[PDB]
């Protein structure tokens, strides 16, 4: 399987927020409808909600 | 409503209500055309469970 890709944040910035990262989805959107979620250590393991994504 | 919110207190015991939502459809009122059936499909965070609905 190909290895996942870098993104990187900044600290302690003047936003505005929500503050955009990149875009994730899938190619083969347009076989069926699907819907997006993550899960980990930023969004519900702690620290919670630090981490949103677009349904 | 598109988003409901509903209160609750802390350390109440199981079987606790937190709220009804109701719903409608625009076909004959106690036809199949309009027989409803109600779930949840997710929670924030997803895991430990804290909630449940009636069908």
């Amino acid at each position: 399987r190909w290895a996942p890709i870098p993104c990187s944040m900044l600290e302690n910035s003047l936003g505005p927020f929500p503050l955009f990262l990149q875009q994730v989805q899938s190619d083969t959107a347009q076989n069926y409808t699907i819907y997006y979620s993550i899960r980990g250590p930023g969004v519900d393991q702690e620290p919670r909600n630090l981490f949103y994504v677009e349904r | 409503e598109e988003t409901y919110t509903f209160t609750i207190f802390e350390n109440c015991r199981v079987g606790t209500t937190v709220g009804q939502v109701c719903a409608t459809d625009k076909d004959e009122p106690d036809t199949m055309h309009t027989r409803l059936k109600y779930s949840i499909i997710g929670q924030v965070p997803p895991s430990p469970t804290l909630f449940s609905m009636h069908p």
